RNA sequence: GGAUGACCCCAGGCGGUAGGGGAGCGUUCCCGAUGCCGAUGAAGGCCGACCCGCGAGGGCGGCUGGAGGUAAGGGAAGUGC
RNA sequence: GUGGAGCCUGGGAGUGAGGGCGCGAGCGAUAACGUCCGCGUCCGAGCGCGGGAACAACCGAGACCGCCAGCUAAGGCCCCC
RNA sequence: CGUGAGGGAAAGGUGAAAAGAACCCCGGGAGGGGAGUGAAAUAGAGCCUGAAACCGUGGGCUUACAAGCAGUCACGGCCCCGAGGGGUUGUGGCGUGCCUAUUGAAGCAUGAGCCGGCGACUCACGGUCGUGGGCGAGCUUAAGCCGUUGAGGCGGAGGC
């Protein structure tokens, strides 16, 4: 039994037990929130248009962090332009819950 | 066809 | 006071050779050789972080089409006819669908053609 | 001529390969049958001096 | 999530009566059977499609004046070595390679498409030796 | 246990012995001398005579049995390079490295 | 440059030596030729004003 | 917004050679120093997949090394290849 | 019409070999990747990105960083793709 | 080095103390291995620290149907570390070194074998504008003189 669920402009197959990062909420750690759900699968096969107005999918926010280092590096020839920047993206860390149906 | 001659007679040189 | 270079062209210097770890040849023991690798590394990384978000959509439009096809029409119309019903679900997850659950997808493919 | 010289430094692979041939082969050698000391074949024993079964030479 | 990708699966055998067939037609879906790009879970770097087997291959069939004016050519790398060999005359001697120089050029260059390509096996002739593997006769 | 001789500074050039040196690592102790001794090479003299005090130092100072040796390593490394000056045509110096080599042998014992 | 003990004399030939072109070794190209901007004695002394 | 550089919010700009401007990092030296760190290990060296910083860099840790090093704030230049 | 508009007074410059394309002329031969002016544009400095097989200046479009999300532009949708 | 006038280098460091390694062993010797000295001996005299290029030995991964500015993005395999990371790279995707000079260079245009160290916008005086302070119809001293011995005053000539 999973759910396809939208947060952070991105989509994600969720399941109960799921550990999932994504986009960092505005929310604090171990508070619970409620994400929409596109459709419902496994054994009832439910399909969103866009959304099915019922469901939510319940998580729990373990944490919030910054993803590994990304050096973003820019360099043009024969022109001495050479940028250097370091890029660690923030994240949410969720505890996936239960599908509520 | 003869025409120009666009370089000198060569002649090797002395590194050193 | 004079303030000779010391210590530091050393550490720059090894700074790099560092970033250089598995080059070829001269290019991750030679400081100069390294540091032209690391240009060229650093504009293809900005470079593929870009195309690695087409790359990706592209191998799940294929794997779209073939399980489309399956069931007797192909990817344009299918998602002709999601759009016509509303079905906003993207091609990652359509494509790990099609392969994941065969059924929910066969599912997805009915209201596709009932759309139009 | 016009004194032919080399357009790059060999690489250290690329000097190395060429060497993938330059193993010695080691001398071969068999057992005198007099005093059992290793020698090369078809060759005086340097040891006790014999040679199809005669004493040939003083070692 | 992260995108499926298949662990090593049986490869399916397919056979083809290629007689009757538009030669590049037919072709361009020995191809993309070949890629295993009518498989769901295609991967693009590794080898997952089908293996083709296609008989009758001398009897491809090919429209306008091709059988007179196709020209398959060949450079052997001495001078004056360009070889010139018409449809016609590569069907009387070697039939089974006009299929296969029309799939090879729709194969992807480089090591897997090489490999791709040796999966592909054409005859001439309505028989074929691979009734061991018992490939499933497709309809295209 | 093993059982190291090390020759230093001897004037030979390194890529020379090591050819040498190939020929007898991994070897017995018996194999090496007899190898050593119909090898016909420069380097065989010098070779042998670190083999041979590498040995001794196994049999006199480490507790080995002779019996039970063999060619656990061996490695040519390059000493200080000898700088001379080689006079070419037309008023040119040349400089000649004659080269050093640091030879190691290294022995153990073959149990069983 | 100047300053420095060396003479005054042209190393080698302007061109076709294959070396690069030099003047005497003097120049602080040169280990151990002078100093370009190096410090001169000086007086770092200035009047401030007294009401301050 | 609040009281004023505290941080929050809403919005917009942010390709770049010659070149103009701004803000910083590090090196040597001085005041801070009759101090403080230091053989329970100074500087330098060699590792690090750890932490802080957009970056230049700064930490921390292990090994090496064996006698020096110097902070907050400022000052001055033989200051970064 | 509130715009990295505009005017005024000052500080610091760099530039004073341009180039392709479109249009309007001269020169040339109703030649030249030719030459010389005018209006415009791009490259120069956007040899960053998509298309044109490949290719500074043709078409599309002005790249602050990140995303294994969505829509389009030119161009494309038989296979390579 | 130059006939000569003249040119003109390189080359510092054991340890607190020589306690500078008796004696034995292999070796012609050099060199080493034990013993010994020392807090330390890869501080052993070719001696503090001992970076880099460069050469080698051992191990992990990998390579003999494959197309290249040597990387990068993805996935898989193997090895290691203890839903994670590190090493390696088989395949797939993308991909025209750096600097200089140019209208325009990957360019078959310049420079560079590689590494380390040296190496180029300063200082004095005057000007001009900005800026931080002092005093303001005024502002300010120069040389000197006294004092200090890393103490500061005096000095109005003169200048604006
Ligand atoms: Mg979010
Ligand atoms: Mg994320
Ligand atoms: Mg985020
Ligand atoms: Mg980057
Ligand atoms: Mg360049
Ligand atoms: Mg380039
Ligand atoms: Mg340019
Ligand atoms: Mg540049
Ligand atoms: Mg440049
Ligand atoms: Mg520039
Ligand atoms: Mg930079
Ligand atoms: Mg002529
Ligand atoms: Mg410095
Ligand atoms: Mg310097
Ligand atoms: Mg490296
Ligand atoms: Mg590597
Ligand atoms: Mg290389
Ligand atoms: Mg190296
Ligand atoms: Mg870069
Ligand atoms: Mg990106
Ligand atoms: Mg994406
Ligand atoms: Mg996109
Ligand atoms: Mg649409
Ligand atoms: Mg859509
Ligand atoms: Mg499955
Ligand atoms: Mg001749
Ligand atoms: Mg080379
Ligand atoms: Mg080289
Ligand atoms: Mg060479
Ligand atoms: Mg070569
Ligand atoms: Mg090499
Ligand atoms: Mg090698
Ligand atoms: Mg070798
Ligand atoms: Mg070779
Ligand atoms: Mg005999
Ligand atoms: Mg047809
Ligand atoms: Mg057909
Ligand atoms: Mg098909
Ligand atoms: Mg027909
Ligand atoms: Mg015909
Ligand atoms: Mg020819
Ligand atoms: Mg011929
Ligand atoms: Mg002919
Ligand atoms: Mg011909
Ligand atoms: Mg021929
Ligand atoms: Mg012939
Ligand atoms: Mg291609
Ligand atoms: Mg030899
Ligand atoms: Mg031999
Ligand atoms: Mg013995
Ligand atoms: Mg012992
Ligand atoms: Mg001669
Ligand atoms: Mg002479
Ligand atoms: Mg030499
Ligand atoms: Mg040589
Ligand atoms: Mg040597
Ligand atoms: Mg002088
Ligand atoms: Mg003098
Ligand atoms: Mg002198
Ligand atoms: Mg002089
Ligand atoms: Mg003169
Ligand atoms: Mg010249
Ligand atoms: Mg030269
Ligand atoms: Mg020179
Ligand atoms: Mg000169
Ligand atoms: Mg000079
Ligand atoms: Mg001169
Ligand atoms: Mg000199
Ligand atoms: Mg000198
Ligand atoms: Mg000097
Ligand atoms: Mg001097
Ligand atoms: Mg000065
Ligand atoms: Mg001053
Ligand atoms: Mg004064
Ligand atoms: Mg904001
Ligand atoms: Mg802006
Ligand atoms: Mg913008
Ligand atoms: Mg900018
Ligand atoms: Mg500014
Ligand atoms: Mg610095
Ligand atoms: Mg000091
Ligand atoms: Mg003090
Ligand atoms: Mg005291
Ligand atoms: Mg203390
Ligand atoms: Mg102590
Ligand atoms: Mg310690
Ligand atoms: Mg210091
Ligand atoms: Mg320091
Ligand atoms: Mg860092
Ligand atoms: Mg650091
Ligand atoms: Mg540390
Ligand atoms: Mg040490
Ligand atoms: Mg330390
Ligand atoms: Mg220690
Ligand atoms: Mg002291
Ligand atoms: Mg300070
Ligand atoms: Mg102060
Ligand atoms: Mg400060
Ligand atoms: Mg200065
Ligand atoms: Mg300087
Ligand atoms: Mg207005
Ligand atoms: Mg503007
Ligand atoms: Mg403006
Ligand atoms: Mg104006
Ligand atoms: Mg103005
Ligand atoms: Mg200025
Ligand atoms: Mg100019
Ligand atoms: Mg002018
Ligand atoms: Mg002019
Ligand atoms: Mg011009
Ligand atoms: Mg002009
Ligand atoms: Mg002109
Ligand atoms: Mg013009
Ligand atoms: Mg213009
Ligand atoms: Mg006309
Ligand atoms: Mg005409
Ligand atoms: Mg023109
Ligand atoms: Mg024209
Ligand atoms: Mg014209
Ligand atoms: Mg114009
Ligand atoms: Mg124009
Ligand atoms: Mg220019
Ligand atoms: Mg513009
Ligand atoms: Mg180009
Ligand atoms: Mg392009
Ligand atoms: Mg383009
Ligand atoms: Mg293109
Ligand atoms: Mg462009
Ligand atoms: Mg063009
Ligand atoms: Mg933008
Ligand atoms: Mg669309
Ligand atoms: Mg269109
Ligand atoms: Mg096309
Ligand atoms: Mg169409
Ligand atoms: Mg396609
Ligand atoms: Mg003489
Ligand atoms: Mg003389
Ligand atoms: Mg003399
Ligand atoms: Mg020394
Ligand atoms: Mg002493
Ligand atoms: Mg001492
Ligand atoms: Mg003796
Ligand atoms: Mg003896
Ligand atoms: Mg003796
Ligand atoms: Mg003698
Ligand atoms: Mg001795
Ligand atoms: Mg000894
Ligand atoms: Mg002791
Ligand atoms: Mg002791
Ligand atoms: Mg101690
Ligand atoms: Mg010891
Ligand atoms: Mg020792
Ligand atoms: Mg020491
Ligand atoms: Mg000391
Ligand atoms: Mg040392
Ligand atoms: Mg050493
Ligand atoms: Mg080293
Ligand atoms: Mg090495
Ligand atoms: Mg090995
Ligand atoms: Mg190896
Ligand atoms: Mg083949
Ligand atoms: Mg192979
Ligand atoms: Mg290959
Ligand atoms: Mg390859
Ligand atoms: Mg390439
Ligand atoms: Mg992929
Ligand atoms: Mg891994
Ligand atoms: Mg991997
Ligand atoms: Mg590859
Ligand atoms: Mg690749
Ligand atoms: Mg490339
Ligand atoms: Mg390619
Ligand atoms: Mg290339
Ligand atoms: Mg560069
Ligand atoms: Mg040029
Ligand atoms: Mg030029
Ligand atoms: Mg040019
Ligand atoms: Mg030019
Ligand atoms: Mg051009
Ligand atoms: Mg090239
Ligand atoms: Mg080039
Ligand atoms: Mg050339
Ligand atoms: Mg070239
Ligand atoms: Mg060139
Ligand atoms: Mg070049
Ligand atoms: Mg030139
Ligand atoms: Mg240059
Ligand atoms: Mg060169
Ligand atoms: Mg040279
Ligand atoms: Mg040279
Ligand atoms: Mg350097
Ligand atoms: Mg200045
Ligand atoms: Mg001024
Ligand atoms: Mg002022
Ligand atoms: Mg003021
Ligand atoms: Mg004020
Ligand atoms: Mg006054
Ligand atoms: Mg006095
Ligand atoms: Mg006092
Ligand atoms: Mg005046
Ligand atoms: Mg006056
Ligand atoms: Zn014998």
């Amino acid at each position: 039994m999973f759910a396809i669920v939208k947060t952070g402009g991105k989509q994600y197959r969720v399941e109960p037990g799921l550990k999932l990062r994504v986009e960092k909420l505005d929310a604090e750690p171990g508070a619970t929130v409620e994400l929409p759900v596109l459709l419902l699968g496994g054994e009832k096969t439910v399909v969103g248009t866009p959304v099915v107005e019922g469901a939510s999918v319940v998580a729990e926010v373990l944490g919030h962090g910054r993803g590994k280092k990304i050096l973003v590096s820019k360099f043009k020839a024969k022109v001495q332009y050479r940028r250097k920047k370091g890029h660690r993206q923030p994240y949410t860390e969720l505890l996936i819950k239960e599908i509520r149906g | 066809v003869d025409k120009g001659s666009y370089l000198p007679r060569p002649t090797p040189p002395r590194p050193i | 006071p004079r303030a000779k270079t010391g210590v530091v062209r050393r550490r720059k210097h090894k700074k790099i050779l560092k970033l250089a770890k598995g080059y070829w040849g001269l290019r991750s023991k030679s400081f100069r050789k390294a540091r032209e690798t690391l240009f060229a590394a650093g504009n293809y990384a900005y470079a593929h972080r870009k195309r690695r978000k087409r790359d990706f959509r592209r191998l799940w439009i294929v794997r779209i089409n073939a399980a489309c096809r399956q069931h007797g029409l192909n990817y344009s119309t299918f998602i002709h006819g999601l759009k016509k019903a509303g079905i906003e679900v993207d091609r990652k997850n359509l494509a790990d669908l099609a392969v994941r659950e065969p059924q929910v997808f066969a599912e997805l493919v009915e209201r596709a053609k009932a759309a139009q | 001529a016009k004194h032919p010289v080399p357009k790059k430094k060999t690489s250290k692979a690329r000097r190395d390969a060429r060497r993938s041939h330059h193993a010695l082969t080691p001398p071969t050698l068999v057992p005198c049958p007099e005093c059992k000391a290793m020698k090369p074949p078809h060759t005086v024993c340097p040891e006790c001096g014999y040679y199809a079964g005669r004493k040939v030479l003083e070692v | 999530m992260k995108t499926y990708v298949p662990k090593q699966v049986e490869p399916r055998w397919v056979l083809i009566d290629a007689e009757g067939k538009t030669l590049g037609r037919l072709a361009t879906k020995i191809a993309t059977l070949l890629r295993g790009k009518h498989r769901p879970d295609w991967t693009p770097n590794v080898a997952m499609g089908d293996f083709v087997v296609v008989v009758n291959a001398d009897k491809i069939r090919v429209t306008g004046k091709k059988l007179e004016q196709k020209i398959y050519t060949r450079y052997s790398g001495y001078p004056g070595g360009l070889k010139k060999i018409p449809l016609e005359k590569m069907l009387a001697t070697h039939p089974e390679r006009v299929l296969e120089h029309a799939v090879k050029g729709m194969l992807p260059k480089g090591p897997l498409g090489r490999r791709l390509f040796k999966r592909l096996k054409v005859y001439a002739g309505p028989d074929h030796p691979h009734q061991a593997q018992r490939p499933e006769k497709l309809e295209v | 246990m093993e059982a190291k001789a090390i020759a230093r500074y001897v004037r030979i050039s390194p890529r020379k012995v090591r050819l040498v040196v190939d020929l007898i690592r991994g070897k017995s102790l018996e194999e090496a001398r007899n190898i050593l001794r119909y090898t016909n090479k420069r380097g065989a003299y010098f070779v042998a005579k670190v083999l041979e005090s590498a040995a001794a130092n196994a049999v006199n100072n480490h507790d080995m049995l002779e019996d039970r040796l063999y060619v656990k390593a061996a490695y040519v490394d390059e000493g200080p390079a000898l700088k001379r000056v080689l006079p070419r045509a037309r008023g040119r110096a040349d400089i000649i490295k004659k080269r050093t080599s640091h030879i190691t042998v290294i022995l153990g014992e073959k149990h069983g | 440059r100047g300053e420095v003990a060396y003479s005054g004399r042209k190393i080698w030939p302007q061109k076709h030596t294959g070396r690069a072109r030099h003047g005497d070794i003097g120049a602080p190209i040169f280990v151990g030729g002078g100093v370009v901007f190096g410090p001169k004695p000086r007086d770092y002394s200035y009047t401030l004003p007294k009401k301050v």
